[PDB]
């Protein structure tokens, strides 16, 4: 498929199906680029052009690894902003792909996993890269993930509501106090509790909570 | 409703009357920790009160329910011991 | 991909976690304040530079 | 000497840096004629450098290297039978891979390796030949030629120490086959050692459950017999002398539920002694501990085997632990699907005691959700107290959804076209969905079927149905009957048990109909209905609306919920008419659900499937006949035509059938044929009797990868559909359905293709016995 | 699918048919069908010109070795145990001397029937079936068990004398470690490839030296007829340990005078200086006894299925399992004749004595050859 050719012949090639949108063969180039010359001069930077080819190919095994083989190559960079943002962005499209969202449906209860993996990420992003471009962005995606957690959470302890599970009520939302100060599934958990404890006759403490529900109506 | 079906629902989280023996108020959350464990509720912005609580529904025959509160100190040094059962 | 009464030419590439605001933070009354944050969502509240979303650079 | 440069030739994968550092020598560095000779073997040390010959001009180093980096290749010729990636797992397991260095002294060392893997995997005859094919510039093909003599296969085991049983019976528990005839293949005979493994501790179980108390096995040695295929076996053991199990000592942590505990260890004293069952009864207590809350159920038992009369003594020692182990559980693999449908599919309560069997039958639950791949989760016993277990269900789901399609009557004619849908589990909601209808010239077909599996928490399944058949038989629009049906049906989940379950419902439905055709058993129907029309002429119109509740029961035992190994569903549907029907009268009608695993493996299991309808007047009155039951066509039974089984129609003369295409459609029609005719449609009978006879079995043609998806059976597909209240007096030329004896089959093989929109199903089947004919398509491909 | 499923590596076939001296059999007087492709060590014995055969199905006979007319006859398959109706099923070859049919059956009971009429003279349970042949001197069973054990056996009543391990390899890697008494040593060989003297009187170790390295991290042969049997010149051993590194080695110390590893020998006679020997390839050899200076080689035999070289008519005489023998040219490797006596084959071995070459095939068993 790629032969055998210059290394720039193989790059501009790649740059050409990367600005062709074919990352299909833009994939095929920049590895056997790499494979040809993974002593190649922008070896690297055949990787930040391999995850820009695979995530816009929507490429993410490839992109777990290519994410880690850039660590695994030399985790030291500057490009880690891109990196450190794409591997959060990776885990962002390995949060949710689905198209229910026109059904008038959402995803925000399906995956806490690849969420809390780029809020893993995104958050080493704005520690790692404070001053790059990704930092007002990565932060309004861990403006958003927290709360797509605690709606997911929200999810949860709306369901031993539902079951009545009121010891399994108030741990769920115990992890959601001591997880979100500003989100309002947490403040939408909060007359929860406060009722679950007067089913659990912790009425006492459900008017301390109610106090809260007071203050944080406030 | 007029439906004797109904599944049976239980919580868990309790103690004996063996366990309710095994402290007295004054003594650590340790000691409850050692001899108990601990329950599955504390008070978390106010003090050490520990909640060895339990729920059950039989299936349309009542409500079951043992309520065991378990107020320390700050320090943990037992301060009350309140059971409680359904209603 | 492409299409003769185009409702189909809509495809992947979205922002949906930049779409949304921040909530609204606790004010909890004395004695009883429980902690607030004990996840990873102790992060850097920081920006750097706008460039948000298909805005943001891919290298 | 100090070199003021060194000359890197043919480094090609490793930096000038990564060459220079590695010379013990550096450039700047003084110069030692052994320094000459450590730059040869450490430059060597790399295992990339081909050459090193370290001269210099004075003092200014010249290193001529040749260089063995990257293999750029690896081609593998004659492994035909096994995997040559398992073959390059032994060139991971010695470092070797392409884009690896090239190192042809390693050649013959891993060449043996796969030949020792060859000696490992029940060869040894098997010969294999690495070839070096260089490659551009630096670079290698490892071309990996297999010279495979044969395998070593299982001949013939000595037993010695066995004194009281026979050897050839133990080797009838065994893995070893050594036989498979000219006139019987039941499998294969090869060899391998971990079968031996297992039936060391399968002898090892044979004699003690038993009582053999002192057996053990001395020693168990292969011959390595001189031919490259004889595996003869000595196996030494002692025999053992039988013991009784003449007590149990049980002691330890008893948790107050001694009693219990002496249930489960409920023995005989002096019974010739079984540790099988001792090692069952442990794990009832630990099954017990296991819902007592104790998490870790240490349960260490002693057999104090008395030599002095042949007998043990049990001691066990019982450790039971935290009694509310249960904290909280998690979820996981939920990222398509809603979690609280999988919470609402379980039964162990967070916050609680550990309960084992809340636990499995949530994960039952979970199996009979029949979305899944797999069912598993992870007790994480969270650090802290062990009040702290968060069990974490890491769960896959699978593909819901089908689509089904049987479309006709050409891509190039009117409005026709079949359809049919099924979003069962709608989008993670959980919500049961399969929708069908048709826009056509023979009909207008409507049809709804969505379910809210739980519309009350307890599990009300609130299932809504609908149909809508405006029919009209297309002659004109007329002409052999009009027939618009339509009406609704809902019915909801009724727990009777959580493995029992009752259903009822009622059901609308209002016919309408005119023209209909003179033929006997519908107008049979007719005067039964005291209505008696014009039997010679289609001038006859019915309207009617009948009002029936409906009902149902269902025993849920079989594992999975789309793939399961074992066990019996029986599925109870049934309906009665009601009063301001139309017609009063009823159907009751069973099919079973029963998984029979061959072996325990449950890789051949036999699917037995019969198949129970009877439909009748509740006195007075009739069931009619548009549910009378039908049959053949992948009904129960494949390779006919469908509906095809079942009593045939007779049809009166029509010298007016409001249109005659001239001597079209003939059913004694208006023009020609005009007589007393049995047509070979079938009409169908009043009581089914059809049954399937289906046998799973693997293919070793496919990965079982997706050979676990793909599910073959074969089957002899018979059954008989009858009429109870035909007679031999309107039908005297004409067959008799009086009788239930009325056995048609048709044989052949089954299979599902799993796609990624589930099983696609083709089937086969070939009719060898028929009753009185039907219509016949042997090959049939359905969804 | 099967038609191209297949891989086998191909064996060599037999070239080069001769009968210069037209050979001829004796006579055959077959027991019956013997131990066939059953992997067994068993041999007859021929002593008193009474052809002591048998097979391992059961039938036992004595042959008056002139037409091999039937001596006794009994059958020492069984009929009731733990198992019922046995067969013979004998790990050991036929061994006579007195009134005793030394045999190891594959059971570990092993027998000494009266050779007068076949009865029990004795029997003996003992551990583990012979992995050699009986080897009956000096008061002594000499076994070589499955266990590696140097069971010395009472050869007048089954008394053992001692059983002691000598090499006890990763499983039963095949070898036929006969132990030979040889000068007052008990000599034996390894399973292993380790080789050794040890008393013969009571199993005391002169020595033991390893020469093969066994398969396993040094991979060696399991197509070889490998004679893990030793054979001393008084104060040499000249043996193949257990893949067929020929080793000249001293009885008392162990001591290589020489040794051939590159010798992966399968079957070998030491005769004289000209040790006659059965090469891997199934081809043939000769070394010296003084180094193993090769004499001369012949492999018109190559890929066959062979019985060991025996000398019978002063010739050079060889069968094989594909029911041939052949006639080496003694020193000069040349077929001289050719007796294709049946084609079931031989897993025992010929026996160029009394007159005579005994051999029992594979089904038809007992062929008494001349030329």
């Amino acid at each position: 498929e790629v032969p055998d050719n210059p290394p720039n012949e193989i790059y501009a090639t790649a740059q050409q199906k990367l600005q062709d949108g074919n990352w299909r063969q833009a994939i095929t180039q920049l590895e056997a680029l790499d494979n040809r010359y993974p002593f190649g001069p922008y070896s690297q930077q055949v990787q930040l052009d391999l995850i820009y080819a695979y995530y816009k190919n929507a490429d993410l095994p490839l992109a777990q690894a290519a994410i880690d083989r850039f660590i695994r190559l030399n985790p030291t960079h500057p490009n880690i902003d891109y990196v450190m943002y794409m591997r959060g962005l990776t885990n962002m499209a390995l949060d949710d792909s689905a198209l229910q969202g026109f059904f008038g449906v959402d995803r925000s209860d399906r995956d806490p996993q690849h969420a809390r993996a780029a809020f893993s990420d995104f958050s080493k992003l704005v520690r790692g890269y404070p001053n790059s471009q990704y930092t007002t962005d990565a932060t309004k995606r861990l403006v958003f993930l927290k709360d797509r957690l605690a709606k997911y959470e929200y999810s949860v302890a709306e369901y031993y509501t539902e079951r009545g599970a009121w010891v399994a009520v108030v741990n769920r939302v115990e992890g959601m106090l001591r997880d979100y100060p500003d989100t309002q599934a947490t403040r939408d958990a909060l007359p929860l509790m406060e009722n679950a404890y007067r089913q659990m006759q912790m009425n006492a403490q459900a008017e301390k909570v109610a106090k809260i529900i007071a203050a944080n109506s406030s | 409703e007029r439906v004797v079906y109904r599944p049976d629902i239980n919580q868990g989280n309790y103690l004996t009357a063996n366990d309710v023996s095994k402290i007295r108020v004054g003594m650590t959350q340790q000691q409850v920790a050692y001899a108990l464990g601990t329950p599955l509720m504390s008070d978390p912005f106010g003090t050490n009160t520990w909640f060895y609580v339990f729920r059950q529904q039989p299936g349309h025959e009542g409500v079951t329910q043992q309520t065991l509160t378990l107020t320390f100190n700050s320090s943990g040094v037992l301060t009350n011991i309140d059971n409680k059962p359904a209603l | 991909c492409s299409s003769d009464s185009r409702y189909k030419r809509q495809v992947s590439g979205d922002e949906a976690y930049l779409e949304a605001a921040p909530l609204a933070e606790l004010h909890a009354p004395a004695g009883m304040i429980l902690p607030v944050t004990s996840g990873d969502y102790a992060i850097p509240v920081t920006n750097g530079s706008g460039a948000v979303g298909k805005a943001l650079d891919i290298r | 000497f100090v070199v003021k440069d060194i000359h890197f030739e043919g480094l090609q994968r490793v930096a000038v840096g990564a060459a220079l550092l590695s010379m013990p020598v550096r450039t700047g560095d003084t110069v030692n004629d052994e320094d000459i000779s450590n730059t040869i073997r450490a430059l060597f040390a790399t295992g990339n450098f081909e050459d090193v010959r370290v001269l210099r001009d004075g003092d200014t180093l010249l290193v001529q290297v040749k260089e063995r980096p990257t293999i750029a290749s690896i081609t593998f010729s004659g492994n035909k039978s096994v995997k040559d990636d398992m073959l390059k797992q032994n060139l991971e397991a010695s470092g070797v891979r392409v884009g690896e260095s090239l190192d042809r002294t390693t050649i013959a060392d891993i060449e043996k390796g796969l030949e020792d893997f060859y000696y490992s995997v029940g060869k040894y005859s098997a010969s294999v030949k690495a070839v070096v094919t260089p490659l551009p510039r630096n670079r290698v093909d490892l071309k990996l030629v297999f010279q495979e003599g044969v395998s070593a296969e299982i001949q013939q085991i000595n037993i010695v120490g066995n004194h009281a049983f026979t050897t050839d019976e133990l080797i009838s528990h065994f893995q070893l086959r050594d036989e498979v005839p000219w006139w019987n293949v039941v499998g294969d005979r090869k060899y391998q050692k971990q079968k031996l493994a297992g039936d060391l501790e399968t002898l090892r179980s044979y004699y003690l459950d038993r009582g053999y108390a002192r057996f053990n096995i001395d020693s168990t040695q292969v011959s390595l017999t001189p031919d490259k295929k004889g595996i003869y076996v000595t196996v030494n053991i002692t025999e053992g002398d039988q013991y009784k199990l003449s007590g149990v000592e049980v002691s330890g942590n008893l948790a107050g539920h001694s009693a219990e505990i002496e249930q489960l260890t409920k023995i005989e004293p002096g019974e010739l002694y079984n540790g099988t069952k001792v090692t069952k009864m442990e794990d009832d207590i630990k099954k017990l501990l296991g819902r007592y809350g104790y998490a870790y159920p240490r349960v260490q038992s002693m057999p104090e085997i008395n030599d002095a009369d042949k007998t043990v003594k049990l001691r066990v020692n019982v450790d039971a632990g935290n009694r509310f182990y249960v904290r909280k559980i998690r979820f996981e693999g939920n990222d398509t699907s809603k979690d609280a449908v999988l919470r609402r599919e379980m039964r162990q309560m967070e916050g609680a005691w550990l309960g084992s069997d809340l636990v499995d039958q949530g994960k039952e639950r979970l199996n009979r959700l029949g979305f899944f791949e797999t069912v598993d989760t992870d007790t994480q016993r969270v650090p802290g107290s062990p009040d702290q277990v968060d069990v974490v269900y890491k769960v896959k789901e699978r593909n819901t959804g089908s689509f089904n399609f049987g479309i006709g009557y050409g891509t190039e004619s009117g409005v026709s076209f079949q359809a049919g849908v099924q979003q069962d589990n709608w989008l993670g909601t959980g919500y049961a969905v399969g929708i069908n209808g048709t826009k056509n010239d023979y009909q207008t077909y409507a049809e709804l079927s969505v379910t809210n599996p739980y519309f009350t928490v307890d599990g009300v399944s609130l299932g809504g149905r609908l149909f809508y058949n405006d029919f009209q038989a297309d002659d004109a629009d007329l002409s052999d009957y009009t027939n618009k049906s339509y009406g609704t049906d809902v019915t909801l989940g009724f727990p009777i048990n959580e493995y029992n379950s009752l259903r009822a419902g009622l059901g609308y439905v209002h016919n309408s109909l005119s023209n209909m055709q003179p033929q006997v058993a519908m107008w049979r129907y007719l005067y039964s209905m005291g209505e008696h029309p014009s039997t010679s002429d289609q001038d006859n119109s019915f309207k009617t609306d009948d009002f029936t509740f409906n009902y149902g029961w269902t025993y849920n035992k079989l594992d999975r919920g789309y793939f399961p190994t074992d066990g019996s569903r029986v599925n109870l549907t049934g309906k009665v008419t009601i009063p301001g029907s139309d017609n009063e009268y009823y159907k009751v009608t069973l099919d079973t659900a029963t998984y029979v695993p061959i072996d325990d493996d449950h890789k051949w299991v036999v699917l037995g499937r019969t198949r129970w309808g009877y439909g009748d007047g509740l006195g007075g009155k009739e069931m009619p006949f548009y549910e009378n039951f039908y049959a053949g066509g992948s009904s129960t039974v494949r390779g006919f035509q469908s509906n095809t089984i079942g009593p045939k129609a007779v049809y009166f003369p029509h010298q007016a059938s409001n249109y005659d295409p001239d001597y079209d459609y003939e059913c004694a029609t208006q023009d020609g044929a005009k007589d007393l005719c049995k047509s070979d449609d079938a009409v169908g009978g009043n009581a089914m009797a059809v049954a399937s006879l289906e046998f799973i079995t693997p293919t070793p043609f496919i990965s079982d990868k997706y050979a676990n998806s793909v599910r073959t059976s074969f089957f002899w597909d018979m059954g008989t559909v009858w009429d109870t209240n035909w007679d031999s007096s309107q039908y005297s030329g004409y067959p008799d359905y009086s009788d239930p004896s009325n056995i048609r089959m048709s044989a052949g093989i089954a299979l599902q293709w799993m796609s990624p929109l589930g099983p696609l199903v083709f089937s086969y089947a070939q009719p060898f016995k028929k009753y009185d004919g039907d219509k016949a398509e042997q090959f049939q491909f359905n969804i | 699918l099967f038609n191209s499923e297949e891989d086998v590596v191909k064996m060599s076939p037999l070239p080069t048919v001769e009968n210069q001296f037209t050979p001829t059999t004796a006579w055959s007087t077959s027991v019956g069908s013997g131990i066939g492709n059953f992997y067994s060590n068993l041999h007859p014995a021929l002593a008193d010109n009474v052809v002591y055969a048998a097979d391992r199905a059961g039938l036992v006979k004595a042959l008056n070795a002139d037409d091999g007319k039937e001596i006794w006859s009994v059958s020492l398959a069984e009929k009731d145990g733990w198992f019922s109706k046995e067969p013979a099923l004998l790990s050991g070859g036929v061994t006579v001397s007195g009134g005793h049919v030394y045999i190891g059956s594959e059971k570990a009971q092993v027998y000494a029937l009266n050779t007068s009429d076949g009865t029990v003279a004795w029997q003996t349970k003992v551990a583990g079936e012979a992995l050699s042949r009986p080897v009956v001197s000096d008061g002594l069973v000499l076994i070589h068990t499955s266990n590696g054990q140097l069971q010395a056996l009472n050869e007048a009543d089954g008394a053992v004398k001692w059983t002691v391990n000598l090499d006890m390899p990763s499983l039963s890697l095949r070898g036929e470690s006969a132990p030979t008494t040889a000068f007052g040593a008990a000599v034996v060989g390894g399973d292993n490839g380790r080789v050794s003297a040890v008393l013969m009187e009571q199993g005391q170790m002169i020595w033991q030296q390893r020469i093969s390295q066994a398969t396993g991290s040094t991979e060696i042969d399991r197509l070889s007829d490998v004679d893990t049997t030793p054979v001393v010149v008084n104060g040499v051993v000249f043996a193949l340990a257990y893949n067929g590194n020929l080793t000249a080695l001293d009885l008392r110390s162990g001591q290589i005078m020489w040794k051939r590893e590159l010798g992966s020998v399968n079957d070998f006679i030491v005769d004289g200086n000209r040790i006659y020997l059965v090469d891997q390839n199934d081809r043939v050899m000769a070394l010296t006894i003084d180094g193993g200076v090769t004499l001369w080689t012949q492999s018109d035999l190559l890929h066959r299925l062979l019985t060991s070289p025996v000398l019978y008519n002063g010739n050079l005489v060889v069968g094989d399992s594909e029911g041939y023998l052949h006639w080496i040219n003694v020193e000069d490797g040349r077929f001289v004749a050719q007796q294709k006596v049946d084609s079931s084959g031989f897993q025992t071995e010929p026996v160029a004595a009394d007159g005579k070459l005994l051999i029992q095939a594979k089904d038809g068993t007992v062929y008494s050859i001349t030329r």
